[PDB]
C-alpha cells in the first residue's frame, strides 16, 4: 500500500506484524519527500520487536525511518483530540513555512474502540459520539486539502471480529454496531484486507 | 372592473426559480404538477457515499449552470470526484452547524464573497445548494438552529432561485454505538415540514420511497 494510494481514512482489519512493518519501511523509505508515521496506540504495542528485525537501526538507509516514526499512548479521546490539533499545527505550519520538501503524515491508530469505552465512562454516551464525530470530520478535511506541501492520511487498525458486517457481508445476534462498524458505515473511504 | 385580473400565458411557463429534476429512480413519487415545482428536496440513505440517484441528482449542470456542494463529508470535493459543474465548501469552518449558518448567511448577503471562498471567474448561474450530511450536525436548540438553518436556505432560494438538496443518515445512525444513544430520520419538523419532497432509501435491493 502506497501513500498516493490511501484514502482520507482507511480501515485495516487484524494486520500481520509483518505487513505493518513492510507497509512502514516502504512508505517512510520514499525519496524526494519527507514521509513520517504518527503510531497512535492505546495500548503502547507497536510492535517493537519485529520492527527492528525487518527494519534493523543499526544499518544507514533506515536512522531517517526511525527518527521519522512519532509514538504516542492515547488512552481516551480527549487525548486524540489534543494529539489532531498538535498534527493540525504541524500540517498548517509546513504549509505556511514552505513560502517563508514535501511533507507526507500517516497517521495509524490502534485500539479506538478502546479510547471511545474510556471516554464514555468518563462522560457521556452524547459526549464520547461527538467528540468522536468532530474529531474524525475534522481529519477528513485536513486528509482532503488540495496542498501539496503538507498531506495527512489516516489509518485505523480494528480486530476483525469487530467487522463481521463487513466479512458477513460475504456473501449471529447483535446489539448496534461495534465503533468499527460504525466509523466501516459512517466515517472510513475504505477498507483494506 | 378595477380588480380585473388577465394573465399573460407567459406567466405560467415562466419563473425565477430552478426546479429539481427528478431521475428515472425518482419519477412516480410525486404528481406531474408536483416534480414541476420541486424545490426543497430531502435524502434519507444509508450510504456514507451519495446513492446513485443523489448523484444524479447533482452534477444535472449545463453550460454555465453550477451547483454548491456543501460537503461536510469531505466526499464530493476528493480529487478524484469533483466535477465541472459544481463548486465545492469543505472548510473546517463549516463542519458544524454555526459555521455552517455563518457561511450561507455570507451567501445570502454576498454571494461574490462567499463564493471567493470556495475558490470561484463569476461567469455563471448558481442552480442548486446541496448539502451532505446534516445528521453530523446534530435539545430544543437543534430544533432551533435547524429552523434557521432552514429559513436561511428558504431566503436563499427567494433571492437566488436555487434549489436545495439535502442528505441525512436513517434513524439507526442516531442509535449510537452499541445502541448507547438509544420520518425514518432524526431531525426536527422545524426541518422536515419545510421539504417539498423527503425521499427514503432503503436497502440487497435499494429501493427509493416516498414520506
Amino acid at each position: 500500500m502506497e501513500y498516493e494510494d490511501l484514502e482520507l481514512i482507511t480501515i485495516w482489519p487484524s494486520p500481520t506484524k509483518n505487513k505493518l512493518c513492510q507497509f512502514i519501511k516502504q512508505n517512510l523509505s520514499k525519496e524526494h519527500v519527507v514521509t513520517q508515521l504518527f503510531f497512535i496506540d492505546a495500548t503502547s504495542s507497536f510492535p517493537l520487536s519485529q520492527f527492528q528485525k525487518l527494519v534493523p537501526p543499526t544499518l544507514p538507509e533506515n536512522v531517517r525511518i526511525y527518527e521519522n516514526i512519532r509514538i504516542n499512548t492515547c488512552l481516551d479521546l480527549e487525548e486524540l483530540s489534543a494529539i489532531t490539533v498538535k498534527l493540525l499545527q504541524i500540517l498548517s505550519m509546513n504549509k505556511i513555512n514552505a513560502q517563508r520538501e514535501p511533507l507526507k503524515i500517516i497517521l495509524y491508530i490502534n485500539g479506538l474502540e478502546v479510547m471511545f469505552r474510556n471516554s464514555q465512562f468518563k462522560s457521556s454516551p452524547q459526549r464520547s459520539h461527538e467528540l468522536l464525530r468532530d474529531t474524525l470530520l475534522k481529519l477528513r478535511v485536513m486528509g482532503n486539502d488540495e496542498n501539496e506541501n503538507a498531506s495527512i492520511r489516516t489509518l485505523l487498525e480494528f480486530p476483525k471480529e469487530q467487522l463481521l458486517d463487513y466479512y458477513l457481508k460475504k456473501n449471529r445476534i447483535k446489539n448496534g454496531d461495534s465503533l468499527a462498524e460504525y466509523i466501516w458505515k459512517y466515517y472510513a473511504d475504505s477498507l483494506f484486507e | 372592473l378595477k380588480n380585473i385580473r388577465i394573465y399573460p400565458l407567459s406567466n405560467f411557463i415562466t419563473s425565477t426559480k430552478n426546479y429539481i429534476n427528478l431521475p428515472n429512480e425518482l419519477r412516480n413519487l410525486i404528481s406531474e404538477e408536483q416534480e414541476s415545482k420541486l424545490g426543497f428536496l430531502h435524502i434519507i440513505e444509508s450510504d456514507f457515499k451519495p446513492s446513485v440517484a443523489l448523484q444524479k441528482l447533482v452534477n444535472c449542470t449545463t453550460g454555465d449552470e453550477k451547483i454548491l456542494i456543501i460537503d461536510i463529508v469531505s466526499i464530493w470535493s476528493q480529487q478524484k470526484q469533483r466535477q465541472h459543474g459544481a463548486i465545492y465548501m469543505n472548510s473546517l469552518s463549516c463542519i458544524n452547524i454555526t459555521g455552517l449558518i455563518v457561511f450561507l448567511e455570507l451567501l445570502y448577503d454576498s454571494p461574490m464573497d462567499a463564493l471567493r471562498r470556495c475558490q470561484v471567474n463569476f461567469n455563471f448561474q448558481l442552480r442548486g445548494i446541496v448539502i451532505d450530511n446534516l445528521s453530523f450536525l446534530n435539545d430544543v436548540i437543534n430544533l432551533s438552529k435547524f429552523e434557521k438553518l432552514f429559513k436561511i436556505l428558504r431566503k436563499l432560494r427567494e433571492f437566488l432561485g436555487c434549489w436545495i438538496i439535502t442528505k441525512s443518515f436513517p434513524t439507526d445512525f442516531y442509535n449510537g454505538i452499541e445502541n448507547t444513544l438509544v420520518y425514518p430520520t432524526k431531525l426536527p419538523d422545524s426541518y422536515m415540514k419545510g421539504m417539498d419532497l423527503i425521499i427514503y432509501r432503503e436497502v440487497g435491493r435499494p429501493q427509493y420511497r416516498r414520506i
